[PDB]
């Protein structure tokens, strides 16, 4: 025959190849496909859907029902935040179990910008102002106002519009933001604080929540498949 | 997912009236397409095609949560009834409604959340079905959730939050006091029977709990009305009477 | 920027699925007795079934890879000549082999894939074989899942006096892979 | 990932002290800070102590301020709840947790404990 | 030579496969074919050719001539059937044994419609009423006339024309009817009923007999190729 | 059992196994030398075993490795390492 | 399949192939390239860059700073030379050592012309004439200034300019000059000469140095990449 020489890979199975196999069922007739509403082209655009963040994991409130619950509650005009969260979406037990995170269990590196969302749920006739706020990566947790102002940051007026929405720029150093638990990774900051305190009108339970979404965005990314189950 | 701001109040009274039926909508805007698609066609026609509406349940401090099953709710319910129970086949799509109504008193927040193939509580993955027909089946009255369903569970062995990856809206009493979700035939084939599956899932927890100033109603009424969209059935068989 | 993260390129990995225990004894060793039947499922391993868990339906074309590896268990100088295997997919509920004699082993229908020892592994591929228009990861209604059919392994070679021990890994590939609707993904084990 | 162990719990009595502590894992103490809350039962998790690791501010409830302390070692990578003049109230479930700081806000904590009862009025 | 790599499946005997190979009497001249009528192309129009059905295989008619005999007998006006069938044509042991059913014993589906034609076979000055009826999927067994005639039915008279052809619809859920032997599958119900009594001439022998064929259609397909053999 | 993670089964007796790796780095490029505050840039790790069972007849074997970088550049130039490392 | 007939060579590893092989990683999102400056295409284009040479690699001044230091010192004017070089850039100790070397440590052949530039860095007010000078393969080390006259030479003057360069022509036998540690490979002179004696200002120390760069021209090339390490 033609003359041939079998080079080095030969009779190696690479459980990463792409070759063509001998096909088992000479012309069966498969079952056509039907659109069936919700394809799925790829994984990153399961993060860019918006998903409900478990904001509270205190020993009692993880696992339960209230670990989406944020609680307006009625404590001193301190600074003390009203909750702080890490941008560190791998990084952080909070952040990592979102369906952003879960794609974020997969790959070595991430890019993009996030947005978080909150949803006001209480009763309409309250009134108060509030403020979000980031910070970018490597700088102190902001602990007072004064500080967290200093940052990115939205005053989210809980009287006009339930909801708001703050989009965490992609302020980086490397291309690809590593997505595997660093030490320090940064990272940044997005958190609510009591701008004024809650105005309430005649009766009301006093204490409301607040639920707050996390989704990926169009410029967001993900390389270098890994794993792990058990 | 749902991060709307309509008006907040009350604008505009629009009544949707499909046959014999009459619905007067808060106003009729904000409404959720299921994946983008509008329910259509691969014989009572617009004489069927009219919103039925289930029993009225009563949300409490307390309430878990509740849910229904498509076709299943709609059993009972005249010309869709019949047809669903006198044919092999059946696919069908649906609008649902789910209206709670309150006042500038109130607060909390009611997820709405329509599941495909919403199998419940029965970890055993080496078989589902498990719990018997009538039990999975529970027509119009619906089933509840517990803290058998498990809220924060979905009563499916996946973690509430994340139940925002179906279709959904959310009842926020502050802004909107209705929810609308027109869904689509969703199964593994072009038409199916209707007694033995169920398409859909309709799930309604309490996302936020409710609160009512000093003393006002010690609960308030949630309703869910359905419409058949787009139903047809083969083929004409026994008429059993 | 995304290639790497698109469902074919998510799934375009070969994981085992299972690993059939045979032997060829000289004896009586009815409990391989030369075969072993396992049925077509992906639900025994984890890695794969969590990848395909995602998602509530699938259509998949299935490349199938056969590593088989053998060895002596008695310690004995005994020789054996290198090894045939037959390895059979068995269409999705055809007649189930018990005893390595019997009629279905002759599959006037049924495909079958003689390897010899000592070569490149074993491959075959098997179209969409649902019979629905999707295969159901999840099913709701009144486990079997969908079916995959069934593998079957026997050593070909005849008795030898010196007892081999044989293993043969599957491994699963579906290529040319859609999904549809999308649920939470399994947090606890299965 | 990080699972910091409650240390020093016990029934003492009215007008009492108790020490406690929580040994790092995961990471080092030193970055993430460290606090207690004490969930007295039936009611909401109550702050009373926090502290930071690498710059050393405490901050303390007002329920229990001045008889409370708290103190940090980064080189043992334990934690140190100094709770002073005990009374009656000061019965709750109490709990070590890691946040931003340093900053008693029923949350802004990532990995709690097992929760360590301290019954001061053991004694009738 | 060239450079080449063998893969995985090399040195393997796929059953199934469709490769060349070489010739074991080169140039010999082969005999050339004649048109000899009856070629036949796919098995699918075997099963279109009309077959007699064994509908009567009691204990003593069964594997002999008369189990192809339906005797209109001479008994009450009690509507219970003049001979029901399961159109259950591979889980039912009547329709099993005509060409159409085997075939349909060597596939795991079927889709399409069938046809059951009657050629009544008695004495010529006789008349009557008869109904062949139709029951889709599912329904229970018509036991009545009044039942039966609900269904899809056709009314044949004995007078008129000797026989009757009664199609049965292709009405069923799935895209491919499954042809193995389930539970209860569904499989429609073709079966004849006394719509009237026979009326008879002079002096006939009164009883008389039907005879029953059965074929697929144009739009009658089998996959998966499935077998059995002992 | 590696979901994600490559694979190479290689039987005895037959042309040495090969494999290629695109640039894997985490950086616009490799760093031989690195300033600031080894593990340098990292390239994986290579885990090999024997995966017929246990035979009465115990077998040594030893992988050699070979690395060719392929369509390689280079940038700034530092004068070579006299001495040894 | 098509006919085909492994050949010798078959099986085995070329350490120097160029072959193809299947890539363990598929649609890897390979991070992009940035031009940062300094590039290098080829070797022979590092030898192109002047290097600083060791003159005077004596016991105590080799593996120090001094060791780059030709110091004129203040001696007879007997014409023995002020510095001799072989031109034997590999078998001679101290060509070996620069860059020009280093990459000529890793061929077996080299052809083209070098350029031998000295910076003077002596006191300003200070002159002086001095002779570099060549000497073509195999003739005895000039040394005498007379003789180093009759080679090719240039007349430095330290007065005017401080540096100077003499190009070393490609003056040899075969096309390619053997790289190797060879017997008495030829192999110019490059040799500086005091062509006078230092002319001196007021009280200047009466001691400087000159520094001395080599590198290859653009007509430098290397062949049959050999090596070495330990």
């Amino acid at each position: 025959g033609l003359p041939v020489m079998n080079t080095p890979g030969s009779n190696q199975y690479l459980t990463a190849d792409n070759f063509q196999s001998p096909c088992a069922l000479p012309e069966f007739d498969v079952t056509p496909p039907i659109d069936i509403p919700g394809e799925v082209k790829n994984m990153m655009e399961l993060a860019e859907i918006d998903t409900m963040i478990p904001f509270d994991l205190s020993a009692t409130k993880k696992n339960t029902m209230e670990m989406y619950r944020v609680r307006l509650s009625d404590k001193p005009h301190t600074d003390d935040p009203i909750l702080c969260l890490s941008l560190s979406p791998a990084s952080d037990p909070r952040l990592s179990h979102t369906m952003l995170g879960e794609i974020l269990n997969y790959y070595t590196h991430w890019a993009g910008s996030l947005k978080f969302t909150f949803l006001f749920c209480g009763s309409m006739m309250a009134t108060g102002k509030l403020l979000v706020s980031y910070a970018p990566p490597g700088a102190d947790p902001p602990k007072k106002r004064k500080e967290a102002m200093l940052g990115t940051h939205v005053i989210w007026d809980i009287g006009l519009q339930s909801s708001c929405t703050m989009v965490v720029p992609w302020i980086s150093n490397t291309t690809y933001r590593q997505t595997i638990d660093d030490s320090f990774t940064e990272g940044g900051y997005i958190s609510v604080f009591y701008q004024t305190r809650i105005v309430v009108p005649l009766s009301t339970p006093r204490e409301m929540d607040i639920l707050g979404f996390v989704s990926a965005c169009n410029d967001f990314s993900v390389r270098l498949l890994r794993d792990t189950t058990h | 997912s749902p991060n709307i701001e309509a008006c907040g109040y009350s604008d505009r009274v629009l009544q949707l009236t499909l046959g014999n039926s009459t619905i007067t909508t808060q106003e009729a805007a904000n409404s959720v397409v299921a994946y983008g698609r509008w329910p259509e066609y691969l014989e009572p026609d617009v004489a069927a095609c009219r919103f039925y509406t289930l029993d009225t349940v009563s949300w409490t401090k307390e309430s878990r949560g509740w849910w229904w099953k498509l076709p299943d709710a709609l059993r009972d319910m005249g010309l869709f009834g019949q047809n669903m129970y006198y044919h092999y086949l059946g696919r069908s799509g649906y609008t649902v409604h789910v209206q709670c109504n309150a006042s500038k008193f109130h607060q909390g927040a009611l997820g709405v959340f329509a599941v495909p193939e919403m199998c419940l509580a029965g970890d055993s993955n080496t078989t589902t079905m498990h719990t018997s027909y009538q039990n999975a089946n529970p027509g119009e009255k619906g089933g509840t959730f517990t803290g058998c369903p498990v809220d924060y569970l979905l009563g499916n062995g996946t973690l509430l939050g994340n139940a925002f990856v179906f279709p959904h809206q959310i009842i926020n009493l502050r802004t909107n006091n209705c929810a609308t979700l027109v869904l689509p035939y969703v199964n593994s084939l072009s038409i199916d029977s209707m007694v033995k599956h169920n398409n859909w899932g309709i799930a309604i927890l309490p996302l936020a709990p409710l609160n009512f100033a000093s003393e006002s109603s010690p609960e308030i009424p949630i309703t869910l009305t359905i419409a058949p969209m787009c139903c047809e059935f083969n083929g004409l068989r026994n008429i059993t009477l | 920027s995304r290639s790497e993260s698109s469902i074919e390129s998510f799934f375009a990995r070969g994981a085992c699925v299972t690993i059939m225990t045979v032997d060829n004894p000289a004896s009586t060793t009815n409990k391989d007795k030369l075969f072993a039947v396992w049925k077509i499922t992906y639900k025994d391993t984890v890695q794969l079934r969590r990848k395909l868990e995602f998602f509530t339906y699938s259509r998949f074309d299935m490349e199938l890879t056969f590593v088989v590896t053998a060895n002596f268990t008695e310690t004995n100088n005994g020789h054996a000549l290198n090894q045939v295997y037959q390895i059979m997919y068995v269409p999705p509920g055809a007649p189930v082999p018990e005893k390595w004699d019997d009629y279905t082993w002759q599959t006037s229908s049924n495909p079958s894939i003689f390897y010899t020892y000592g070569t490149a592994p074993a491959r075959i591929s098997v179209p969409y074989v649902g019979i629905s228009n999707a295969y159901s990861h999840f099913y709701d209604g009144f486990a079997s899942l969908n079916d995959f059919g069934i593998l079957a392994v026997r050593v070909v070679n005849d008795h030898n006096p010196t007892k081999v021990t044989s293993k043969i890994r599957v491994y699963l590939k579906p290529k040319h892979i859609r999904v549809w609707c999308p649920r939470p993904p399994r947090a606890v084990a299965y | 990932q990080v699972q910091l162990q409650e240390s020093g719990g016990g029934s003492v009595q009215p007008g009492g002290s108790l020490t406690l502590s929580c040994a790092a894992s995961g990471y080092a103490v030193s970055r993430y800070s460290m606090g207690w809350f004490r969930q007295a039962p039936g009611k909401e998790n109550e702050g009373v102590a926090a502290i930071d690791s690498s710059g050393v501010g405490t901050t303390y409830a007002d329920s229990v301020k001045g008889r409370f302390t708290i103190s940090r070692d980064n080189a043992k990578d334990t934690v140190y709840l100094r709770m002073n003049s005990l009374k009656p109230e000061d019965t709750a479930i109490y709990y070590c947790a890691s946040g931003f700081g340093l900053s008693l806000s029923r949350y802004t904590y990532a990995y709690w404990g097992q929760g360590t009862q301290v019954t001061v009025s053991s004694h009738h």
